[PDB]
């Protein structure tokens, strides 16, 4: 979670400064291709939040559902989980939504630049970070528990259908 | 410095959501006068804009040409060997 | 303890024989000898104290007590020298001489192997302190201050003198040595209940209790800066420091004596910290803190064990550099703006950038940030009382919460903000005031890394 | 800070790039794609299934040693 | 901060550029000296929707006490140039 | 007070604001705005005075229940993410008559300039003073907003801390 | 009902002030009058040195900030805890305490010779 | 889980309780129970320091794995053939620790037929 | 284009 | 155990040198941005060999180097806990903030405070390090503690902002 | 309106509205920009607990 929650920020912190410390959603938008870098962290890391398979968060969030769905829980607990997932989903569709498609609510006079190499290798370290991870310390750490993996079709996805859904 | 406004003279309403404002406002006898005040962000380089769906799938005609290739390269040292 | 009592009375001779421009020169720089020497005290061995003759002794109570002491009388000389500008020499002269001869009652009063020597020692501190609230105070309230500040104490001073003198008679010595193994226990008879309370209560209202303290407010906010230095750094440990001693005479009967007094400091402690919350004099909430702070010494020396003991010296000692150093800070800006109320200087930070520090880590110790010592007293009291009965966690915690409250609050107040626009008499930092508060709290912040010399006799 | 390319703030209108960002901002995103392409090809079963999920409705009562129902 | 400081020349340019895109306002009648209800006849309500375009403009937003007092493209200007501390 | 006038026109500068929030698209903003500023135009010849204050009262209440949750601010007003973000790097100017010469030499210029406004307004003081007195009623001032410069060389009366104010982006 | 004409005027009046302080507010060429700054030679050495672009030989001057800072801050420091805790944490009893290696079948033990036999027969199949 | 349905809106003496798992009678019932071996006896288990919990059965097929990644390193992309051997086993562990669960069910609807049977003899 | 900055003495 | 221990400690010591610095034993206020940000970079890979060495051998030990006060039968040592937790979560906690540092020389370089917020966001690493690796109850109160006031400044650097105070 | 005379010593300090300072014009020029307050004013008896840091009693939309 720090991979990509941090480059969110950061990706956020960009945008800020272009449009002259705004951070309303509601005056941004067409940036996707203004700030391509910064769309581009920003994409990838939103997806690494909602659960991608294949990508840093996967490898620990869908973990987690599993063990989640198939364990002695609570029902109402588990039902909350798997509902707060699809939230994720939605708020996160609302910044990319309002801060890189349609059309620019932004002022006229701004500064729009990316170029700087500090911002862009800050970002571009997570970026790499926020993708290959979760693989890496996932194929590195000893064994320490016996994972469930045989479940339901239903149990094995509901956070793949959830978020998607 | 003396930093140049663009010409005013080139933001038109028409061809853009803006004009399609002007034909609601007309129905009931009122126009919009600041629609040419917000043209700028509908016509240039801001004119149109990916999708929702398009954005996820940005960079994906070249990683899946990777794919298929770089399975197809580990195929030919797969089974030769 | 000659070697320290003779030189404290030699610096007397020494201010009224200095030069007339010299006096502060020279007692400020023997006073800081006399407080390097006092590192011998530190002599001390695990099984017996450090016993100089028949009157005078030095535990690993009295040891850091004697320390802090001697520390404050230089730093009092120099926080003096602003208001005392315009005074005449002769009256200088006698205001540096009631500070010394208030040293001199008390690092005898730490060591006094008698407590009948204790007891006139104890009541001498009196006369000076009383002396340099109302001859040197700015306020006419400071006259009415004196008469709170002296009868207050008198009126529990006196039955312990009688109590004293009856356990005499009784055992047939003073002598704390010979108390340690002539110790008899206490029966439950309504006798030894006002002997109990005879013994106690003339430490109880120096501490003070909650209840007992209104004389605190108007003591420690009318005298001058000096007098608030060791009112509040030293003469409150007196209390302190008595109980420790006494309470070894008071066994069985200390069980169910002291659940009126548990209940007046553990309640007393949120109130009196809740007050902080709400006051208009940056001075007055500053003695408001320390009725907060000595609410856990009482519950310490109260519940007796070795973990209550070790956190009361420490938070006696830790309390004793915070609260001189915040009287301090305060009295800086009053030598500007020449007004304790709190809310008609603020964005300080703006205009004394280094000030601020002070101001910053004088607020962390207050609210016990640890490793510092005033953590490690407050923890170790926490714990103690935690075994004494596991509910006290949410009376002890609540007051963390407030007490982070309105020390961050005074920090905010003065320091943060906007500053005030028609204020324009700020003039930068003095060398004097800097060095005046690096003194308190470079002591206070070294203290943690050797912490074991402040844990007192059951370490 | 920095290299300072100092792309200056325009007017109204489309905000200038460089040749620089694009090229990496794309980079990445088709490393993404064949990141999530060429996992999801070499183990599917950790993203969809390990191991088939045995129906108990499926079964029988010998397999589990179910005694006669007329003893 | 890395944005540009505002020309004195720029704001008055800036502000023209807004009162020319109106459509009530007539290009050729407008100039730094123009009243809204004096010299050129303009509606009351329609200085809220001038003044609200010259803060969708420059960002900060004029209080609802002074900005009613402002009809005249130049004291837009005036007003604008102090507050940014703009002197050239 | 305010006037019956101001008090429209305020109403209507928040109802685009808190209309426009709703909307966040500028499209649907021109569509909606419109209707808003032609509701306005219904009643704008009304000139009664007891029907007019009737539907402003009903004006207000129709915008309280439809005001935003959560109005857009600019990110420098009362209520934005920037207001008096730079309020510690405001100095005084006083101070700098506590600077040390070691430092104060390092800008010749500058305090060599400093001593002419100080001269400006030392001098000035009193011509200013006598200014306020004399254009006031005996009993005493009635509303804010000081006399200009009346001849010349004067300058305005209470002009050094408006002019002199910290400048509002120090750094 | 906009300015009346004193406020207009006054407003102007001020605004003539204001911007003349503001422009007070500009530092000469010489300002600030710093003190004579003394360099070190080493200083000289790289700021002769290096003058021109020449990318090329920027590669070994950032070295040249490395190896000094891999010197004083890693090397010096390393120094110093390895001394502490070889000749004076690890000469007193459980100051550092590892957890023992996890052994397993089929391995020497490099300190005794001792063998583990290796485990039975794997019951196992395909799949 | 889908037979929570039938013990909280449908029956409740049907499914077997999974903290009350079977108290029947032992393996009697099923003709020549065996015993489930092991490899790792004592020693073994406690010398490559596995969790208390994993060393339940497959802990050869563990100590296996663990022999790998201790020698593939730092290839750790390899022994991916030996994890699958490990889980595969906890796999058929998971459906003979899931087999009591329906061979219960079905002992349970089965001891019903004979309660209700006697109760409507008569 | 370098304007002065109005500090509190940093000398003391 | 020499190898292992030893780079576990200058992790925790390479931090603290920008730190000590500050009392005006190299003053270049210019380049403390970039000090501190490099003393992160390097602090990482110093991490990264105690990390490789667990994730080959599954070697953990304890480190109670400093005997620091003995309340009777309590022994309070400052000793750090070099484990799963500690070694896999140091280089990740490193690495994240080792790119936040470089995208504050770009975000706050306009703050005239720069030095101070570089000092602030070192402090506070400090202390969760200090959090991460604790042993003992106490010692993670430290950082506990740490993290809560730094926390507090960083919030309220704006400090004439009545919003950031509260 | 002098407090009501219940005895709590209020004394003749006037009664003003419970209304936080964060309920005044922000736009309107202070002689105490932070607190909100005109030099002379008379003060609220509890000012210190309805400053900008503190009790806020701003209408809600709710
Ligand atoms: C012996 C010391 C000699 C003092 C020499 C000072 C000097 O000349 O340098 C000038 C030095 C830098 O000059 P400057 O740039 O002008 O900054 C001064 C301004 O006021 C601006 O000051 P500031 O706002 O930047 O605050 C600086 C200060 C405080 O800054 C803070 O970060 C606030 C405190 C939060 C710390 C919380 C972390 C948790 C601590 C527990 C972990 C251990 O930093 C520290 O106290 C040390 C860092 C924390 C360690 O001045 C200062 O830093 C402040 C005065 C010195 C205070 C020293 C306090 C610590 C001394 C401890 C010594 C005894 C060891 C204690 C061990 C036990 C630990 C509890
Ligand atoms: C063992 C104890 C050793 C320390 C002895 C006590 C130290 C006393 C403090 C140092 C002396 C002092 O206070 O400084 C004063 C003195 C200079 O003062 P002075 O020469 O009198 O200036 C006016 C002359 N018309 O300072 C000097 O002259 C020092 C040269
Ligand atoms: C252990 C437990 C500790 C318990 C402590 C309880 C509190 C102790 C008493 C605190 C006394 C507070 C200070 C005295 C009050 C005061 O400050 O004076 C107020 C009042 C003003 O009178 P005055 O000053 O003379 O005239 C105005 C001049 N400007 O003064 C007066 O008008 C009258 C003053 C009376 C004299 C003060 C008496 C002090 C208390 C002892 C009284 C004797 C006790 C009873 C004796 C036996 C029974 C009669
Ligand atoms: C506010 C109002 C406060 C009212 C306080 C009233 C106190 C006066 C009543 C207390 C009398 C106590 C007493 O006289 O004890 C007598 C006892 C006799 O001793 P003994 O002969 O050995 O008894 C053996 C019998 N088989 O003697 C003893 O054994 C112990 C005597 C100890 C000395 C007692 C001192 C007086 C107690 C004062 C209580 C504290 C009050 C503080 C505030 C000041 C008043
Ligand atoms: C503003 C004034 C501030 C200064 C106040 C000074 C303190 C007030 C005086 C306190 C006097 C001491 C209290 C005891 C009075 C004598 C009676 C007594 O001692 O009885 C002892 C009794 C023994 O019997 P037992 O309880 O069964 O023994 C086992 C207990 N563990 O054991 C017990 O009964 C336990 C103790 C009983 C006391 C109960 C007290 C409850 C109230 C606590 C709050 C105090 C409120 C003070 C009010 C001030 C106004
Ligand atoms: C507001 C009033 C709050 C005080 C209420 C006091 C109630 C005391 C009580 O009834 O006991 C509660 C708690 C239960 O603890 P338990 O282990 O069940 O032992 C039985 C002790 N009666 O007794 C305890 O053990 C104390 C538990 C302390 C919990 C602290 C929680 C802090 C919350 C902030
Ligand atoms: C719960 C715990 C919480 C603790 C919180 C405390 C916070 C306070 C701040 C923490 C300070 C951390 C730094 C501590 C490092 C150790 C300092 C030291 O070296 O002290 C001497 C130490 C020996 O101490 P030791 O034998 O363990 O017993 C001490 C009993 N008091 O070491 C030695 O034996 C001395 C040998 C030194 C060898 C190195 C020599 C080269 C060094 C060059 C430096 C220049
Ligand atoms: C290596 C690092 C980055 C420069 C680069 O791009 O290589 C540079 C930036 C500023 C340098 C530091 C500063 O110059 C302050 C110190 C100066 C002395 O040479 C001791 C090391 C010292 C602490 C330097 C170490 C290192 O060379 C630094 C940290
Ligand atoms: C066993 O405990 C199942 C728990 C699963 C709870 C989530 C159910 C979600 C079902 C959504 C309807 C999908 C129908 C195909
Ligand atoms: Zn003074």
């Amino acid at each position: 979670h720090a991979f990509f929650k941090a480059m969110l920020f950061m990706c956020s912190g960009s945008i800020i400064h272009s449009l002259n410390d705004e951070q309303d959603i509601r005056k941004m938008g067409g940036l996707f291709k203004a700030m391509p870098f910064t769309t581009t962290a920003l994409i990838v890391g939103s997806l690494a939040l909602t659960g991608m398979p294949f990508l840093t968060g996967f490898y620990s969030k869908d973990l987690i559902i599993e063990a989640a769905n198939t364990s002695y829980t609570n029902a109402w607990a588990l039902l909350m989980t798997l509902i707060a997932t699809s939230f994720t989903a939605i708020y996160s569709t609302r910044i990319i939504f309002f801060a890189l498609l349609g059309q620019p609510r932004f002022p006229t006079l701004v500064n729009i630049n990316e170029n700087n190499p500090l911002l862009i290798n800050s970002i571009k370290r997570l970026l790499i970070g926020s993708l290959f991870a979760g693989y890496i310390i996932s194929n590195n750490i000893p064994p320490t528990t016996i994972p469930q993996m045989t479940m339901p079709y239903y149990l094995k996805t509901t956070a793949l259908i959830v978020t998607i859904l | 410095s003396k930093m140049e406004l663009p010409d005013y003279k080139q933001w038109k309403i028409e061809g853009t959501p803006l004009e399609t404002v002007q034909e609601k406002l007309a129905a009931r006898g009122l126009r919009d006068p600041w629609g040419r005040n917000e043209a700028w962000r509908y016509m240039g380089g801001f004119a149109n804009n990916v999708s929702f769906v398009g954005a996820l799938l940005k960079g994906f005609k070249w990683g899946f040409a990777a794919f298929v290739v770089a399975i197809g390269a580990e195929y030919y040292l797969e089974s030769q060997k | 303890m000659l070697k320290y009592i003779i030189p404290t009375i030699m610096l007397m001779p020494l201010t009224w024989l200095s030069k007339n421009n010299m006096i502060w020169v020279n007692s400020t720089a023997h006073s800081l000898l006399i407080s390097f020497t006092s590192l011998l005290l530190m002599n001390q061995f695990g099984d017996n104290s450090l016993n100089f003759s028949l009157l005078f002794f030095s535990d690993s109570l009295s040891t850091p007590l004697l320390i802090l002491t001697m520390w404050l009388l230089p730093l009092m000389l120099m926080a003096s020298q602003h208001h005392l500008s315009k005074e005449n020499l002769t009256r200088k002269k006698l205001f540096i001489t009631m500070l010394i001869s208030l040293q001199l009652f008390l690092i005898m009063t730490f060591t006094a192997m008698e407590l009948i020597l204790f007891y006139i020692l104890f009541e001498a501190t009196l006369v000076p302190t009383l002396i340099i609230i109302t001859r040197w105070g700015n306020q006419t309230e400071r006259l009415n201050a004196g008469l709170y500040f002296l009868f207050y104490t008198l009126a529990g001073s006196l039955p312990l003198l009688v109590a004293l003198i009856y356990i005499q008679n009784t055992v047939g010595s003073l002598n704390f040595l010979m108390l340690q193994y002539w110790v008899q226990p206490v029966h439950n008879s309504w006798s030894n209940v006002f002997m109990w309370l005879a013994c106690m209560m003339a430490f109880m209202v120096k501490m003070p209790l909650y209840g007992l303290h209104l004389w605190l407010p108007k003591a420690h906010v009318e005298a001058p800066i000096a007098g608030s230095m060791v009112l509040a750094a030293v003469l409150l440990k007196l209390g302190g420091y008595g109980m420790l001693r006494i309470t070894l005479i008071l066994n069985p009967m200390t069980d169910f004596m002291a659940y009126p007094f548990i209940m007046l400091s553990l309640w007393g402690m949120i109130m009196t910290s809740s007050i902080c919350l709400r006051q208009t004099d940056l001075k007055s909430l500053i003695a408001y803190s320390s009725v907060s702070h000595m609410a856990l010494v009482i519950v310490a020396i109260l519940i007796q064990t070795p973990w209550s003991y070790m956190g009361a010296t420490a938070l006696m000692i830790a309390h004793g550099l915070t609260s001189s150093m915040l009287f301090c800070l305060a009295n800086s800006n009053y030598e500007r703006i020449h007004s304790r109320t709190m809310i008609l200087a603020r964005g300080l930070q703006t205009l004394l950038p280094l000030m601020a520090t002070w101001w910053l880590l004088a607020s962390l110790t207050n609210l016990a940030l640890p490793p510092t010592i005033n953590l490690i007293g407050e923890l170790f009291v926490v714990m103690s009382t935690f075994s004494w009965s596991n509910i006290t966690i949410i009376l002890m915690g609540v007051n963390m919460v407030i007490t982070a409250l309105y020390s961050l609050y005074m920090l905010i107040m003065t320091q943060r903000g906007k500053y005030t626009y028609h204020i324009n008499n700020i003039s930068p930092s003095f060398t004097r005031e800097n060095a005046l508060m690096s003194l308190h709290i470079l002591p206070l912040l070294l203290l943690t890394l050797n912490p074991k010399i402040i844990l007192g006799p059951l370490y | 800070a920095g290299g300072g390319a100092h792309i200056e703030p325009r007017y109204r209108q489309f905000p200038q790039l460089t040749r620089s960002q694009v090229i990496q901002a794309e980079f990445f995103s088709a490393t993404m794609w064949f990141w999530i392409l060429w996992r999801f090809w070499h183990d599917s079963d950790a993203v969809l299934g390990h191991f088939p999920y045995p129906d108990p409705s499926q079964w029988t009562d010998e397999e589990l040693g179910i005694p006669p129902d007329d003893e | 901060s890395d944005a540009p400081p505002l020309t004195l020349e720029g704001i008055k340019d800036r502000v023209l550029y807004v009162l020319k895109l109106y459509d009530k306002i007539d290009p050729e009648k407008l100039s730094v000296n123009s009243h809204f209800m004096k010299d050129l006849g303009l509606d009351s309500l329609d200085q809220v929707e001038i003044i609200m375009a010259m803060e969708d403009e420059f960002g900060f937003e004029i209080p609802d006490i002074d900005a009613e007092k402002l009809m005249c493209p130049q004291e837009i200007v005036d007003y604008i140039a102090d507050k940014k501390d703009v002197y050239e | 007070y305010l006037t019956h006038q101001q008090k429209v026109l305020r109403l209507y500068k928040r109802a685009l604001r808190h209309l426009e929030s709703w909307c966040i698209h500028r499209d649907k903003y021109r569509y909606f705005a419109c209707l808003l500023r032609a509701r306005f135009d219904e009643h704008k010849n009304e000139k009664d005075m007891v029907k007019a204050t009737q539907l402003l009262r009903e004006a207000e209440e129709e915008f309280w229940h439809g005001q935003h949750p959560q109005p857009y601010i600019f990110p420098e007003s009362p209520g934005g993410t920037s207001y008096e973000r730079y309020e510690c790097y405001k100095v005084p100017e006083w101070c700098l008559d506590d600077w040390h010469p070691s430092e104060k030499a390092m800008y010749p210029d500058y305090f060599a300039k400093r001593e002419q406004w100080k001269k400006l307004r030392r001098e000035s003081w009193e011509r200013e003073v006598k200014q306020l007195q004399e254009e006031t009623p005996v009993g005493g001032p009635r509303t804010e907003a000081l006399p200009p410069a009346r001849k010349q060389g004067d300058l305005p009366p209470l002009w050094w801390h408006i002019v002199t104010r910290p400048r509002e982006r120090p750094m | 009902s906009g300015y009346t004409p004193e406020e207009k005027l006054r407003l102007q009046q001020l605004r003539e002030l204001r911007r003349r302080w503001l422009k007070d507010q500009e530092l000469s060429p010489r300002e600030p009058v710093l003190p004579p700054q003394r360099v070190s030679p080493v200083e000289r050495f790289w700021n002769k040195f290096l003058q021109d672009g020449a990318l090329w030989k920027n590669v070994i001057y950032k070295t040249y900030r490395h190896s000094i800072f891999a010197f004083t801050h890693v090397l010096i420091p390393v120094w110093i805890i390895h001394y502490y805790l070889k000749y004076h944490v690890t000469t007193k009893p459980y100051t550092i305490v590892e957890k023992k290696p996890r052994i397993f079948p089929g391995d020497t033990i490099l300190e005794t010779g001792e063998v583990i036999p290796p485990m039975k027969e794997f019951p196992d199949q395909h799949h | 889980g889908a037979h929570l349905a039938r013990r909280y809106l449908g029956d409740a003496s049907v499914e077997p309780d999974p903290l009350r798992m079977p108290t029947f009678p032992p393996d009697y019932g099923f003709p020549e129970r065996k015993e489930r071996e092991m490899v790792a006896t004592q020693q073994e288990m406690n010398d490559a320091q596995l969790v208390l919990q994993q060393r339940d059965y497959c802990a050869h097929y563990l100590i296996r794995f663990l022999k790998c990644k201790r020698d593939s390193f730092p290839n750790f992309l390899a022994c991916k053939h030996e994890r699958h051997d490990w889980d595969y086993c906890e796999h058929l562990d998971y459906v003979k620790r899931m087999k009591e669960f329906e061979r219960e069910r079905r002992l349970l609807q089965r001891k019903k037929r004979r309660e209700q049977r006697e109760a409507d003899m008569a | 284009k370098r304007l002065f900055i109005i500090k509190p003495s940093g000398f003391y | 155990m020499n190898m292992f221990s030893s780079l576990s400690l200058v992790t925790l010591l390479l931090l603290t040198m920008p730190i000590m610095m500050m009392s005006f034993n190299t003053y270049k206020p210019s380049n403390y941005p970039l000090y501190v940000k490099t003393a992160i970079s390097y602090a990482f890979i110093t991490s990264m060999i105690p990390t490789m060495m667990f994730i080959h051998s599954g070697q953990e030990l304890i480190i109670s180097n400093w005997h620091w006060l003995t309340i009777q039968t309590l022994k309070l040592s400052l000793s750090f806990k070099m484990d799963y937790f500690s070694m896999m979560f140091i280089p990740v906690a490193l690495f994240v903030t080792w790119s936040i540092m470089e995208f504050s020389m770009w975000y706050m370089y306009s703050d005239p405070n720069i030095n101070k917020f570089f000092k602030y966001l070192l402090l506070f690493l400090i202390t969760m390090l200090i959090l991460v690796t604790a042993n003992n109850l106490f010692q993670l109160f430290i950082g506990w503690e740490g993290v809560g006031i730094m926390s507090f400044l960083l919030i309220g650097w704006w400090y004439g902002r009545a919003d950031a105070n509260t | 309106e002098p407090y009501p005379d219940d005895g709590t010593g209020y004394g003749d300090y006037p009664k003003l509205p419970d209304r936080s300072q964060q309920e005044r014009d922000p736009w309107y020029d202070w002689d105490h920009p932070d607190l909100r307050l005109n030099w002379g004013e008379p003060m609220h008896w509890d000012l210190d607990m309805y400053i900008r840091n503190r009790v806020d009693t701003s209408p809600t939309p709710v």
